[PDB]
């Protein structure tokens, strides 16, 4: 999938790698901000923080910086430390998502008039990328075309200063070809600004696509890709996804509430969605911990490494009214379903105590290959270990089991295993 | 689209890569649905000499030719018009050029989850330039019952008899997710005469095939009556049906229920497991596509839960008025 990075790591290669004939400035030329930054350490490295006033931003995907008061600009060294005084470490609500504001940029402020500020913006679809100018022009470049700065001045230039047309044809087509090599489906850069000394990159932001990891890891090196403003980062999701790249089956993890009652297992893309649906239509949003799926034919030890994960995290603190897993599936087409129930149900008996401790009830729902076998091996462990488990097979609807465990609907004894 | 027909009780196939136990649950699929010979005629595997694999046609153990190189398999099988390819996601894109080299194949299944959209699009070029119907990226594929069938699409014997895919009913469905199509098979096969068609288009970005490809197809396709769309969160491909109803094009039953709708409910923006199934604006959410839906003229249900409720209440329509 297309993942944000910081406008640091966008910077980052993009002065290392765009290829333009114009002048950038300022390059390099940022600095890092979070609450345990030693400012004695940072001015030894950055020393040209104190050669001119400087602007200074949280650098954690939120949109709309200036509008929300989050942008201080031409500000002292002292002046900085003075803004981010009642901001830095503070939690802050951006629309919706609440977090906590603990890393910044700080950059030379860039003295210009409104004149000097373009906006550049290219974003990809199905039919290719289209590349946006505003000093608004608008250009779809097809698949396998190429973009030169004699296309960019006939067709995105036409309105802007003649004196900049050269630098601004130059760059854009340096942007897209940077752009394309590092396989990047977003990128905006507003402001671009140019003045008389060069190109300045005041604001950027951008998505590239992680699945070109294989193809583009020697120019990308060791890019993060941070979690939407509003999440935190946990290392049971890295440890996840470091199993989800080890092979071809597919395991994700996404944690919401670290302290809901609530807790998934469910095999497959469509069908955690469709169960995570089903909870929330059904009250339980507050109290969802987690998103994520394993499919693709995971093996036995796959399974159990990502279901241990999972029992960890929901035995970490207790809950009046205890808790939930719903272990749940479509008809798998392929997944050995015993082999992969054989995993979890290992996980469960290695951590039956903890799971009695919180109170945790256990609903399954599968179906697919070997299915019957699974279903059994989980009634067993239920008995073997006292969890309550209620086990249900293809004569179930798919998501009956989220009803029955927020107690909306009775639990039918009478398709037990079917 | 392309073509509205892709598969026949005599389609044969070219398996690439070394996957048996898919091969041989297509060939068990093909016994119970009485075709005259199995549907994958070769397979493809570079990293192994030609040899013969082993298969069973009902008891009766076949040899099944298996070629290192694409060339061979295709000359010596110009009755092969599908391609199925499970390469890994690093030679996907190469294989699946290679093979649209060849003007004998029309329809290439892509399995692969992981390949970068950039390249899908490329693939997606080539593919509208030559008429071929990619089915994929990031799927398990898809079912004609009676026909044919992709790869480990329906799983074993038994699932295909549960779900009565041996046979051809009359509804027809698209969905994105592969795992949830198995489950369409058995909500159909529950509530009406049974499944027709159905196709995953996969989960990507960019699908080889959207809905209003499939869409169009079945609309085209006689024995289809009704058909059912599983849609999901991200991009904006479902309101090309709206579009289709209102001009005309559409006028069989449709019958859609988009998932996704939590994401309406969470904070903050939540990338859900398959890579395209992600809203970056207002209507690519599920809720408003549901809605738009709605308000077009197709059936949605109120959730997921509902939606077998609705199929047969459309389908037992169809029969009082004699199109079933
Ligand atoms: N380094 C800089 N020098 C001068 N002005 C700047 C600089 N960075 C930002 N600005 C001004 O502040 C505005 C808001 O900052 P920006 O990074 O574009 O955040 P956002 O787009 O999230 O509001 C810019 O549009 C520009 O007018
Ligand atoms: N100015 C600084 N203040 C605090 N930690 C720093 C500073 N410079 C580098 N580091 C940290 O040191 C590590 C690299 O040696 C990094 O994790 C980085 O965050
Ligand atoms: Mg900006």
């Amino acid at each position: 999938s297309a993942k944000a990075i910081s406008e640091q790591t966008g910077k980052e290669l993009l002065y290392k790698f765009i290829c333009t004939t114009s002048a950038i400035q300022n390059r390099f030329k940022y600095a890092r901000v979070t609450p345990d930054t030693d400012w004695a350490r940072l001015l030894q490295d950055h020393p040209w923080l104190l050669s001119q006033n400087l602007v200074v931003k949280p650098d954690q995907l939120i949109k709309r910086r200036g509008k929300l008061g989050l942008v201080g600009v031409n500000l002292t060294l002292d002046g900085v430390k003075s803004w981010l005084k009642p901001r830095l470490g503070q939690e802050a609500t951006v629309g919706k998502a609440t977090g906590f504001l603990k890393n910044f940029l700080i950059e030379p402020f860039v003295p210009h008039s409104q004149a000097e500020e373009f906006y550049v913006c290219i974003y990809a679809t199905r039919e290719g990328d289209y590349v946006l100018f505003h000093h608004a022009q608008k250009l779809l470049v097809g698949v396998d075309e190429k973009l030169n700065p004699e296309d960019i001045k006939k067709h995105l230039l036409v309105h802007a200063p003649e004196d900049k047309k050269e630098i601004l044809a130059s760059f854009i087509s340096g942007l897209f070809n940077f752009y394309e090599d590092l396989y990047f489906t977003y990128l905006e850069i507003n402001p671009l600004v140019v003045t008389k000394d060069g190109v300045y990159v005041l604001d950027l932001a951008a998505k590239v696509d992680a699945t070109a990891d294989y193809i583009c890891k020697v120019k990308w090196g060791d890019i993060e890709f941070p979690p939407p403003f509003g999440r935190e980062a946990y290392p049971e999701e890295a440890y996840i996804a470091d199993l989800d790249a080890k092979s071809g089956a597919s395991l994700k993890l996404t944690l919401l509430n670290p302290k809901g009652r609530i807790w998934t297992m469910v095999a497959g893309g469509g069908a955690s969605v469709v169960y995570s649906d089903t909870i929330c239509d059904l009250g339980g949003v507050n109290e969802l911990a987690n998103y994520g799926e394993y499919s693709g034919a995971p093996s036995e030890q796959q399974t159990y490494d990502y279901a241990k994960t999972i029992l960890s995290l929901m035995t970490r603190e207790k809950h009046p009214d205890g808790k939930i897993l719903i272990i749940g599936g479509s008809i798998a087409n392929f997944t050995n379903v015993a082999a992969t129930f054989k995993g979890i149900v290992r996980a469960i008996r290695d951590y039956q105590g903890p799971l009695k401790e919180h109170e945790v009830t256990i609903f399954v729902r599968r179906g697919g290959p070997n299915y019957q076998e699974g279903l059994r091996v989980m009634g067993e462990v239920g008995k073997t270990t006292g969890i309550p488990i209620h086990v249900f097979g293809t004569e179930t609807h798919m998501t009956a089991i989220v009803g029955m465990a927020l107690g909306h609907r009775p639990i039918p004894e009478n398709l037990y295993f079917q | 689209s392309k073509s509205t027909t892709l598969f026949s009780r005599h389609t044969k196939a070219i398996v690439w890569g070394m996957q048996t136990r898919a091969v041989q649950g297509m060939l068990d699929f093909d016994y119970v649905c009485s075709r005259d010979e199995p549907s994958v005629a070769a397979m493809v595997y570079p990293f192994t000499g030609d040899h013969k694999q082993k298969f069973y046609w009902g008891h009766k153990e076949i040899l099944i030719p298996v070629f290192k190189n694409m060339a061979d398999a295709m000359r010596k099988h110009p009755e092969v018009d599908v391609l199925i390819n499970f390469a890994s996601l690093r030679s996907a894109y190469d294989s699946t050029m290679e093979t649209m080299n060849y003007a004998q194949i029309r329809t290439i299944a892509i399995i692969a989850e992981g390949i970068p959209e950039a390249l899908t699009r490329k693939l997606i070029k080539k593919a509208d330039q030559k008429g071929v119907t990619i089915i994929g990226p990031a799927t398990v594929g898809g079912i004609k019952p009676g026909c044919f069938k992709i790869g480990n699409t329906g799983g074993m014997l038994d699932n295909i008899l549960a779900s009565k895919l041996y046979r051809p009913g009359s509804v027809a469905y698209v969905s994105r997710s592969g795992g949830m199509s198995n489950e369409l098979n058995n909500i159909i096969s529950r509530t009406t005469d049974g499944v027709y068609e159905g196709v995953a288009i996969g989960g990507d970005r960019y699908p080889g095939s959207t809905f209003m490809d499939h869409v169009l197809r079945y609309q085209d396709t006689p024995g289809v009556k009704m058909i059912v769309v599983l849609g999901e969160i991200g991009g904006t491909e479902e309101y090309k049906i709206c579009r289709g109803i209102k001009e005309g094009r559409l006028t069989k039953p449709i019958v859609c229920w988009c998932i996704g709708t939590c994401a309406t409910m969470f904070s903050s923006e939540v990338q859900f497991g398959h890579a395209g199934a992600c809203a970056n604006q207002a209507s690519e959410t599920a809720v408003a596509k549901n809605q738009a839906l709605k308000e077009a003229g197709v059936f949605v249900p109120r959730s997921f839960d509902e939606l077998g409720e609705i199929i047969q209440s459309v389908y037992e329509d169809l029969v009082a008025n004699g199109v079933i």
